[PDB]
């Protein structure tokens, strides 16, 4: 799934 | 499953947080949160997030990273919250169908390494993550071990921790 997946994870989708 | 978000009590926040020196390139290094996590996956790919503090002592936050043949961005704003060190997603309102996010930094040295704690809501789901950081991308066993052992004490179980590996591709 996400490239960006820690953080404020899904803010960009 | 899913794992409850801890107590704010039992995430410590970094005292005298110094925003100015928290500012820069971090590597995602390790994560723990309570997303699900299987074995037959992808491994997770290592990413970068920079933290520009500006003036209005806001952070411009870019992260960046490789997917399968292609460099991603991804691009927010954090703005200060209740105490040095915390911080909630965007500047104004929730916009109709968006994201919320409360942000701790537990704990940082500023030039080696961060432990920050993410509360995140969107679509109405919630869940939460620890972040470990590191201003390079080499993560030794001592700092490994004291991650695993600050995740459980959140109540996290091992196989709900991952240390991302090491790429080259779009992070430097």
């Amino acid at each position: 799934k996400l490239v960006f997946f820690a953080e404020d994870v899904g803010s960009n989708k | 499953d899913l794992i409850p978000a801890p107590p704010l009590s039992k995430v410590p926040l970094q005292q005298n947080f110094q925003d100015n020196q928290f500012h820069g390139k971090w590597y995602v290094v390790g994560v723990a949160g309570n997303k699900s996590l299987r074995e037959d996956k992808d491994p997770w790919k290592m990413y970068a997030t920079i933290y520009e503090l500006k003036e209005d002592k806001s952070y411009n936050v870019t992260s960046v990273g490789f997917g399968t043949k292609k460099c991603h961005y991804k691009i927010r704003t954090f703005v200060p919250g209740s105490q040095p060190g915390e911080f909630t997603l965007g500047r104004i309102k929730s916009r109709p169908g968006r994201t919320s996010a409360l942000v701790r930094v537990v704990s940082t040295n500023y030039n080696q390494h961060a432990m920050v704690f993410f509360k995140v809501v969107q679509q109405n789901r919630e869940s939460f993550n620890i972040t470990l950081y590191g201003r390079t991308k080499e993560l030794t066993s001592e700092l490994k071990e004291n991650f695993i052992r600050f995740s459980k004490s959140l109540g996290l179980p091992e196989n709900h921790i991952v240390f991302p590996v090491p790429i080259d591709q779009c992070i430097d």
